[PDB]
């Protein structure tokens, strides 16, 4: 059995490992999130355009349960293997409590996941971010936001993956309550923020809205043209 | 006993160039009848059947890990198994549960894949096998079958004559069975073609 | 033991280690191989160091099962550990099915052991190159299992020292009509070209594969086609 | 690199790795064992380098079993922990086959446990040497040597520590053979003050052990009364 | 003579097809400095040793190479002394355990490949190396008479009509070539004047050990000082 | 121990994974392998490397793998690493059906081994397996499908897609060939030929370097077979008439 | 079963009945118990019939193994410490009872082997239901060296004595000829019962049975 | 290369002594411990104005009676704050009591060092353990090499060398808690980049015959005018 | 069955009957229970013979290996040690008592009976089904300083007394006798036995 120590301590006090699965994570596809009234809004750029590409088979955006999505940039086979675990975790809680689970319960044991991967004998970290939506049991719209250390925090509004800067920092200013008031008005914001990032912003982008006890409900595209078409 | 649970009857008789394999239909839990249609012949190659009789759970399940088995076998080994090789893996699967058997009685029919030659078997839980040249029984009534099956039985039958003995065998001797019958059914296997059967068999 | 693998990927592609496991085949004694229109022939290269070796004490040629032999090209005590393995391999099969292990399904199993070593923990790949024929369902069969775990079916084959020589010798040479016996010549007369000085019959050893089973020559057999 | 692991063979067929492990019994001080007609005599110079330490601190003879005497030299831990192997190793013994383990085969027992340190990269080679005492009315007296590769002797008489060059010489000089251990007891305490270094190492206390006919087969070490004529005979000698 | 990243270090192959550890470890079969040589008759194995004893203090009686297997099988050691140790050791115990698996006793060439096989495996498995010692065989089998088997530290065993061992192998493997291209007395006498030409010497009854099996009597024996002597006043 | 462990499962300063690529640099000289999918069925085209004239035909193929009653499979680059992978997912396969009764959705084989090969990629300290590989299926959920994995652990399902050697260019000419919804078997022949005509560079075709394999679904139920050389011959004539 | 062995003058001869019985009802009227192990060791099974079959083939397969690595003719003592080993580890619930006998080195041997793994070396032996019967005839008549045709003669006649006293044997009496230089296996050596002519007879014609479905599927 | 149990020539675990270079560069966190209870104030340190600072938690209950604050890798801490809960309801399960703040303290330190090549590495965090028992307030700290002490003023984090300063030059052996609670909250401020409002900081007490409290946004609010 | 070992000044003299039994049949009528551990040292079987066999064939392993590293013959005491070692620890399953008699050059003939684990050196021992019989005879037939001979004509008519008398025993008489030159067998047939009150 393979117990070597991956993940250690360099002399400035840094994981060089954790440092390197960030790295990773720069170089994913931009994931955009954007909190709202009764709905969550979830942007993420389709990059891979082929007229030989079947769609359906690779979604990043996905599903983790009946109440919770989530979005992840970076190492696309590391994302595949986590969704997959916390898929898992959702059925064991219905199993256990009785209850559907909160959006922070799930990103917690994600989160946890992750640093379990930086603290342990023959692994490397996991090599993405996760961007987690969705509503509690009352009705209340989450966005949260994992990295490969293991640490998570909420947010008003999110970017990850390559360019996330740019997109973060134009997030800043174009956030408000008048933007997040309608659910087509959430859709905006997201967009706009892609498009300083997403080459030939229009088909190159992914879409999907989170609602209340509403399943995964994916944009066409269509249905995203029409506001390609309006902006 | 754990053998008459659900009770059942398996046959197999060999032919002129042919052979023949029929079983009783009836499902059951002890004297309740649930179905009249329960499969307990399955098939293991184009001119390769096994029957199975004894407790249902366990013919359900030795029936699923063999087809398992010989699947795995037919890619790796790129060809069709012969009936004899079939045997043998038959015999190993039921020897593996040496203590905590499956309580099953298997009966093969067939004939070679190259050269037709007709070929039946039966081997008991622990895997031991019994290969002859006449007839083969497995089942409750087994001993009312051996009678019919040893009187009835002739060399060199064509597929028609092999027809009506195994089907007067099976019939007659379920028929002195409490817990078999509820329909008959029968395999005729040529070298050129299958022929099924089902039987005006008693429902009582 | 060491849990991390000792072949690895190289920048450009390949797994040195196996490469250099081929270059110990490369350098090995010579190993023909000639499946005939009723059997196959294995003929290989059994030069002694001295006329104080026992010329009977050891052999290069192996039989696996009564209708399955085995020869190689490289570093002997690793194809020691094949031959056992092998065997092993086919009394497994014979246990289970109660039928004598088809040669192509015995290669198989044997190539995959091979290519265990080249991926497991703390261990080199194998140094050595197989030779394998049999006789299944009335017809002959000559594989060859190399270091990587890959395998190919042949007509006729040479490996070991100056086997690309042979290769070309044995096409300008075999025809598919071939006999046993016009087989046993040729792979001879492939080894004659590589040899060093003097053939007889303590310096080579052959093994025949047929409808009776796979048996290696006895030296008095040898000399006579000598 | 050729000489990190004890798995690693250099060019010229050298585990330099064993090697380094035997420079360590060279630092060690002196301990000499002599083999008589009657039994076998254990003398060693320990050092005393500290005046707050009490007098029997760190002693280098042990009793591995009732009928052997264990005299060592080298890092002391590595020491310590084959003295517990012999002890475990007598003990087994006893236990299987009912009756005293014979001296060789303990020697040789203990020897391939230290061997086994020798071969993988996962261990390093034990630090010291030792030797090994015993008597009985069917065996005699014995004696063996066993070094950090693992190589095992019986020897007349035996020498190891940094003065070993210096204390064989001494020792062939005795006629051990034809001896008893009553007079070479006092022999080996001479032995000791003249390998003994006065301008380095200033300071040693003399550890005397026996095994043989005077004790009746039982390992011990040797009486005060019997230590102090030999310390006084030793120191008039030089 | 090419190398490439750790194949001096440990048992992988080199850019050659090489095996550099495996080829170190033959050279540590000659840091000992001593030469063996074993020698088939028409009807008895003879093994010959050199003794060399300088340190004096030393028990004589303990310090040999040549080592009893079985009651039927003898064998002399050339190389790392503690590395042989342990081949003898591993070798006694294959033995018994054959024995008493298949009821009967091992035969010569059945035991050397039983060793070289476990020598094989330290050739393949990097953590850890190869022994460095030699170890000849020599015993009757009841059809195929004497036998003398050797196995090296590359896991590679044979069966000789004559073979040798050590710092003077290649020339008592010559010496012996002519010869070869035999009565109990005489197989001893040409294994004890293979040693002494090779290492010019004129040998006293002390200075070198024998071992013999033969077809009368196929204990392993070791010859008494005062036996080798008779042989020793033949030969001059 | 550490001296000599090469890391195979570690990040690089760049957040890069040296053995996931290094050995998709060896799948890129390998053989190559092309998937394109028709209205009636799928096909597989993949060049053989083993072209000598004294080796010997006995298999069913050389790359082309059957995996169970409705899939097959073609191989890039390690040939004895594809020799286990493809026996794990036979196994795969046949421990779905054991479960449910049912032969295994075509998806849902590949995401299994991609499990496998991501495992590899993440812990043990094991050198990752050198291969990519080519499905063809049909299952109930989907119909006719095609996908391809590779030694990262990635899949992707596809119309037309190629991997091995020169499959940047053999995917161009099928970015301007294929027509999406408008395929069918014979069609997709003729373009199979087409392309591997391109990607290849030995002048003439020739059926002897090729293996042909089409997967389509005859009286409910999947009929996967190798085309023979006189179908192959007389689909390259068709080229040069073409 | 009866199962029965001898050393004769020069080899082994091993017989056997060849009915098997499921508890009081014929199974098979042909079962073979003599079992190859080598080219010149046979066994001859009794007890449990799934644990001889698998124990022989076991053995077999083993003392193959054992011969191509050693390159010699196997020992009939091996044959016995494999078998006697691996029954004693089970204790007894493999129900393995055998009679091993063959020819080596060393000249003819003669074993019985029982399920518990004690064994036995003896100039005659015999084994299963019938094995009372076919030992008085032993009792009565063996004498040590006998010619190959009295020897052949004395064992079919005590298979033949538990093949009529025992109901748990029948069928036809089968021998193992093992010498220095062949083996003879003579499957069907005597075959002292048959079933009766048959006086009358019965007949189906063409549809006699009646039919509710049918399919025909051509291959 | 060395292994992760390797000890530099001047007797430390490199190690060990990397991961509280670690704890250098985490948010800065006060702890004083006076007669009347004790009070824990950590900086927020929030990097950005869209992300939530009630997510942010560096101050924990480990139980109705304990409090702590962390400092350094916030991830790490979380697998030793959970171990903590688990020991105190184990305890209070087999004695029928509440676990000392030592107590606690002892058993989370427990876990520093066992990490070798079962953790691959010792954790990159520093721990204050604020709590009330039979001995009163009590305030311990606990660093990456397992060492755990008792202390009347501590800081940790990025700012620790200045906070540990004006603490000390303004700490007593009467002050209370009202003034430990000020005081703390003035040097927070003063080593702070950022500027100290009642969203930015974390604040919790834990006094005799109180519960761990967390203060509101009200309450931070009244106290930081 | 009955075992019967006797010790006597330079070596030991040990038998048995020949009676395998399996209920009222006789499965073997001429076997032999002595059976040798090395050169000089041999023991008796009783009880199971299954369970004696395999401990016989353990104990000769690890006592052959033993000599040969020790490099000198085993003591007696050494195999009684191996043997009772064998005995205690699988006393749960084993149900057999194997009689250990031998020479060795430092304590001469030794007889030791090693029965469920314990480890008894007597001048005499007797074991098996039979031994119950003759238990009377042999405490007023032994007289210490008989001679070879004599311990072979006490073991003979003791073992005969028993076989008369006890089911589980009958056949034929084995006999060896040990000592510093070797092993001698002797087997004593029916009709040679030693005849006593029989009507
Ligand atoms: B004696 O009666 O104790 C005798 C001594 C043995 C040979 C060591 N034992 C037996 O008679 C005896 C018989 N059996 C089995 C009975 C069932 C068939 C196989 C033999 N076991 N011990």
């Amino acid at each position: 059995s393979y117990d070597r120590a991956i993940t250690v301590f360099s002399p400035d006090g840094h994981l060089f490992q954790v440092e390197y699965a960030q790295e990773a994570v720069k170089k994913g596809s931009t994931a955009v999130g954007v909190r709202g009234k009764d709905i969550v809004v979830l942007g993420v750029e389709k990059k891979s355009v082929a007229k030989l590409q079947d769609e359906r088979t690779v979604r990043k955006i996905c599903a983790l349960d009946d109440n919770v999505c989530m979005a992840f940039a970076g190492l696309t086979a590391d994302a595949r293997i986590v969704i997959n675990r916390a898929r898992v975790e959702c059925q064991s809680h219905r199993l256990t409590v009785e209850d559907p689970v909160t959006v922070e319960y799930i990103t917690r044991y994600i989160a946890s996941l992750k640093q379990r991967y930086t603290q342990s004998n023959g692994r490397r970290p996991f090599g993405i971010s996760a961007l987690i939506v969705g509503f509690d049991f009352d009705g209340t719209p989450r966005l949260y936001q994992t990295d490969p250390s293991g640490t998570y925090h909420a947010w008003k509004a999110n970017a990850i993956g390559r360019g996330a800067k740019s997109v973060r920092e134009f997030l800043e200013k174009n956030y408000t309550d008048e933007a997040i008031e309608t659910d087509d008005l959430t859709i905006k914001l997201v967009i706009k923020a892609l498009l300083e990032v997403v080459q030939s912003g229009g088909k190159n982008i992914e879409l999907a809205v989170m609602r209340r006890d509403q399943p995964l409900k994916i944009l066409n595209p269509e249905e995203i043209e029409k506001y390609v078409a309006e902006i | 006993s754990i053998m008459s649970y659900n009770g059942g009857a398996v046959m197999a008789m060999k032919g002129k160039n042919c052979v023949a394999i029929a079983a009783d239909r009836r499902f059951g839990i002890q004297a309740q009848m649930v179905t009249t249609d329960f499969q307990k012949i399955f098939p293991m190659g184009d001119r390769l059947y096994i029957g199975l009789a004894g407790l249902a759970t366990d013919v359900q399940t030795v029936a699923q890990r063999l087809k398992f088995r010989l699947n795995l076998y037919e890619l790796k080994e790129g060809r069709q198994i012969k009936p004899y090789t079939l045997m043998s893996m038959v015999a190993n699967l039921l020897y593996e549960k040496r203590f905590g058997p499956y309580y099953t009685e298997p009966v093969i029919a067939g004939l070679d894949p190259k050269t037709f030659k007709p070929f039946i078997c039966s081997l008991d839980l622990i895997g031991c096998p019994m290969v002859t040249d006449d007839f083969v029984v497995s089942g409750t009534c087994s001993e009312q079958m051996y009678g019919m099956c040893e009187s009835l039985w002739e060399p060199n039958m064509d597929p028609e004559h092999l027809f009506e003995t195994i089907s007067q065998a099976m019939l007659n001797a379920v028929d002195r069975d409490a817990v078999s019958g509820m329909g008959v059914i029968v395999h005729i296997i040529e070298k050129d073609k299958i022929t099924t059967r089902t039987l005006k068999a008693r429902m009582d | 033991g060491y849990s991390f693998s000792l072949t690895t990927f190289s920048p450009s592609g390949k797994l040195v280690q196996i490469e250099y496991a081929l270059a110990a085949v490369a350098g090995g004694a010579p190993s023909v191989g000639i499946k005939a229109a009723n059997g196959v022939v294995l003929a290989t290269e059994k030069k002694q160091k001295s006329i104080l070796y026992d010329e009977r004490s050891v052999h290069k040629v192996e039989p696996i099962t009564k209708h399955i032999g085995l020869v190689y090209s490289g570093m002997g005590p690793d194809y020691r550990v094949l031959v056992h393995r092998a065997r092993k391999l086919a009394q497994q099969y014979y246990l289970v099915y109660q039928e004598p292990i088809p040669t192509a399904q015995l290669v198989q199993r044997v190539a995959s052991v091979m290519q265990e070593y080249t991926q497991s923990g703390g261990v080199r790949p194998f140094g050595v190159s197989l030779l394998i024929c049999g006789w299944n369902e009335g017809r002959p069969y000559l594989f060859q299992s190399d270091p990587s775990g890959a395998y190919f079916a042949w007509k006729a084959t040479a490996m070991g020292k100056n086997y690309v020589n042979g290769k070309t010798f044995l096409e300008k040479r075999y025809n598919e009509d071939l006999e046993l016996e016009d087989a046993i010549h040729t792979a001879i007369l492939t080894l004659k070209e590589s040899f060093e000085g003097q053939m007889t019959e303590d310096n080579i050893e052959v093994g025949i594969c047929n409808e009776a089973g796979f048996r290696r020559l006895t030296p008095t057999e040898v000399k006579d086609y000598l | 690199g050729y000489d990190l692991s004890a798995s690693t063979f250099s060019p010229d067929g050298r585990v330099f790795q064993v090697e380094y492990a035997m420079k360590a019994v060279e630092n060690s001080s002196t301990a000499i064992g002599i083999r008589c007609k009657d039994g076998v005599v254990f003398g060693v110079e320990k050092l005393v380098l500290s005046k707050l330490y009490e007098e029997g601190s760190n002693k280098r003879l042990f009793n591995v079993d009732r009928h052997v005497g264990m005299a060592v030299a080298g890092l002391l831990a590595d020491a310590r922990s084959l003295a517990d192997i012999a002890r475990e190793e007598a003990s087994n013994f006893r236990s299987n086959f009912g009756y005293n383990i014979p001296l060789k085969h303990l020697a040789d027992r203990v020897a391939m446990y230290v061997h086994a340190y020798t071969l993988y990269s996962a261990v390093r080679p034990f630090g010291c040497s030792f030797m090994l005492g015993s008597y009985s009315v069917n065996d005699g007296a014995q004696l063996y040597m066993i070094d950090p590769s693992g190589v095992s002797y019986g020897y007349w008489g035996c020498a190891i520590g940094k003065a070993r060059q210096a204390a064989k010489t001494e020792i062939e000089k005795l006629q051990m053979k034809e001896m008893t251990c009553r007079d070479i007891v006092k022999e080996v305490a001479k032995i000791i003050y003249i390998v003994h270094d006065e301008v380095k190492d200033k300071a040693f206390e003399l550890e005397l052990s026996w095994v043989g006919e005077i004790t009746k087969g039982r390992h011990e070490i040797v009486p005060k009364d019997i230590r102090e004529e030999a310390e006084k005979y030793a120191k008039e000698s030089l | 003579g090419s190398s490439a990243g750790f194949d001096r270090h440990i048992t992988i192959f080199s850019p050659e097809g090489r095996l550099y550890q495996v080829e170190y470890a033959f050279k540590a079969i000659n840091q000992g400095g001593l030469t063996s040589v074993a020698v088939r008759g028409k009807d008895c194995a003879v093994i010959v040793t050199q003794k060399k004893v300088p340190d004096k203090l030393l028990d004589s009686s303990t310090v040999t190479h040549l080592f009893k297997i079985t009651e039927n099988i003898g064998c002399v050691m050339t190389g790392m002394t503690a590395d042989s140790r342990s081949q003898v050791q591993r070798a006694r115990y294959e033995a018994a355990n054959w024995k008493y698996k298949y009821g009967y006793e091992i035969p010569v060439d059945m035991l050397c490949k039983r060793i070289a096989d476990i020598s094989q495996v330290y050739t393949q498995n990097a953590e850890m190396r190869p022994l460095g010692c030699c170890m000849i065989l020599i015993g009757i089998d009841e059809e195929q008479g004497p036998q003398v088997y050797k196995c090296d530290p590359a896991g590679y065993y044979c069966g000789f009509k004559a073979t040798a061992a050590g710092v003077k192998q290649t020339e008592s493997t010559s010496f012996l070539e002519k010869k070869v291209k035999w009565t109990f007395e005489q197989t001893v006498e040409t294994a004890i004047t293979c040693l002494s030409t090779v290492l010019s010497i004129d040998f006293k009854p002390s200075e070198i050990e024998v071992g013999v099996v033969t077809v009368e009597n196929p204990k392993f024996r070791i010859l008494s000082e005062a036996e080798i002597d008779a042989h020793l006043v033949a030969l001059a | 121990s550490r001296r000599y462990d090469s890391r195979t499962t570690i990040f690089s300063p760049e957040g890069r994974l040296y053995q996931v690529e290094y050995a998709m640099e060896a799948i890129g000289h390998a053989g190559t392998c092309l998937g394109i999918l028709a209205n009636d069925g799928v096909l597989l085209a993949a060049e053989r490397r083993n072209i000598h004239k004294l080796l010997d035909e006995v298999f069913f193929s050389e790359k082309i793998y059957k995996l169970n009653e409705d899939m097959a499979c073609s191989v890039a680059g390690i040939t004895s690493d594809a020799n286990v992978l493809t026996n794990e997912l036979r196994l795969i396969a046949q421990r779905y059906l054991l479960q449910y009764q049912e032969p295994i959705p075509c998806e849902q084989l590949v995401t299994a081994l991609c499990d496998i090969k991501q495992a590899y990629t993440q812990f043990g300290g094991k050198r990752p397996f050198g291969v990519s590989l080519l499905y063809i299926g049909w299952d109930k959920h989907y119909g006719f499908q095609l996908y391809q994995s590779d030694p990262s652990g990635n899949y992707g399902g596809w119309k037309a897609t190629c991997i091995g050697n020169n499959s940047a260019a053999a995917v161009s000419m099928l970015k301007q060939d294929y027509k999406e919804g408008e395929m069918t078997l014979k069609s997709a022949l003729a373009l199979a030929i087409k392309v591997l005509n391109k990607t290849m560079d030995v002048s003439k075709l020739s059926a002897e370097k090729v293996e042909i394999a089409t997967l389509t679904r005859e009286n409910g139920k999947t009929v996967i077979r190798v085309l023979k050389q006189k179908e192959v011959e007389q689909l390259i004539k068709n080229h040069e008439e073409e | 079963t009866t199962i029965a062995g001898l050393v004769f003058r020069d080899g082994v001869i091993l017989g056997a009945d060849t009915r098997a019985t499921n508890d009081s009802v014929v199974m098979d009227k042909n079962c073979e118990k003599i079992h190859f192990i080598a080219p010149k060791i046979y066994c001859c099974g009794a007890g449990v019939a799934a644990d001889a079959e698998m124990t022989t083939r076991m053995a077999a397969s083993n003392m193959e193994l054992h011969s191509l690595s050693t390159g010699r003719e196997p020992r009939v003592t091996t044959v016995t410490r494999l078998l006697r080993q691996t029954l004693f580890r089970y204790r007894g619930h493999v129900g393995a009872s055998l009679l091993v006998g063959g020819v080596d080195f060393s000249g003819p041997q003669l074993y019985s082997v029982h399920p518990h793994g004690s064994y036995s070396r003896l100039p005659f032996t015999a084994l299963g239901s019938g094995q009372d019967a076919a030992l008085a005839v032993l009792e009565d008549r063996f004498q040590p060296n006998m010619t190959l045709e009295a020897a052949q003669e004395l064992l079919v006649e005590a298979i033949t004595a538990g093949i009529l006293g025992d109901l748990g044997s029948g069928g036809s009496v089968d021998a193992c000829v093992i010498t220095g230089t062949g083996a003879k296996l003579l499957r069907t050596l005597s075959s002292p019962t048959k079933p009766t002519e048959r006086p009358s007879q019965y007949y189906f014609a063409p549809g006699t049975t009646a039919v509710q479905s049918q399919t025909v599927k051509p291959l | 290369d060395r292994g992760v149990n390797t000890f530099s020539p001047e007797g430390r675990l490199f190690q060990v002594e990397y991961a509280i270079e670690a704890i250098k560069l985490g948010s800065t966190a006060i702890g004083i411990q006076t007669s009347e209870g004790v009070c824990l104030a950590v900086e927020k340190r929030i990097t950005s104005p869209l992300m939530e600072p009630s997510s942010i938690e560096k101050i924990v209950e480990i139980d109705a009676h304990i409090g702590c604050a962390m400092s350094g890798l916030i991830a790490d801490a979380k697998t030793l704050i959970d171990k903590a809960r688990v020991e105190t309801q184990n305890h209070w399960f087999t004695y029928n009591e509440t676990m000392t703040v030592e107590s606690v303290t002892q058993a989370v330190s427990n876990l520093a060092l066992q990490f070798g090549e079962a953790m691959s590495r010792p954790f990159g965090v520093a721990l204050l353990f604020g709590g009330v028992d039979e001995k009163g307030p009590q305030l311990f700290h606990m660093d990456p090499s397992g060492t755990f002490v008792q202390c009347d003023a501590r800081a940790i984090g990025s700012a620790s060398e200045g906070a540990q300063s004006s603490l000390q030059e303004v700490y007593h052996k009467s002050m209370t808690l009202k003034e430990a609670i000020k005081s703390s909250l003035i040097i927070l401020k003063q080593v702070m980049e950022e500027k100290l409002n009642a969203t930015n900081i974390e604040l919790a007490t834990v006094q005799p015959g109180q519960n761990f409290h967390m203060f509101t946004k009200e309450e931070l609010e009244e106290v930081i005018k | 069955t009955t075992i019967m070992a006797v010790e006597f000044d330079g070596g030991v003299v040990v038998g048995s009957d020949s009676r395998v039994s399996a209920g009222e049949a006789v499965v073997n009528r001429a076997f032999n229970k002595l059976s040798p551990l090395h050169q000089h040292i041999y023991c008796a079987l009783s009880g199971s013979a299954a369970d004696a066999q395999a401990m016989a064939d353990m104990a000769a392993y690890q006592l052959e290996l033993h000599g040969l590293e020790l490099e000198e013959p085993p003591l007696v005491l050494a195999a009684a040690n191996v043997v009772r070692n064998i005995s205690y620890k699988y006393r749960e399953d084993l149900s057999a008592h194997l009689m250990i008699a031998g020479w060795d050059r430092r304590d001469g003939g030794q007889v030791y009976g090693t029965m469920g684990g314990m480890l008894t050196r007597q001048p005499f021992a007797i074991g098996g089904s039979g031994s119950t019989y003759i238990y009377g005879y042999v405490d007023a037939a032994y007289k210490p300083g008989m001679s070879p001979e004599e311990c072979r004509s006490f073991t003979t008519n003791a073992i005969a007394l028993a076989m008369n008398r006890d089911g589980s025993s009958g056949g034929v008489i084995h006999l060896v006798t040990i000592t510093a030159a070797g092993v001698d067998y002797q087997v004593i047939l029916g009709n040679e036995l030693p005849k006593f009150y029989d009507e």
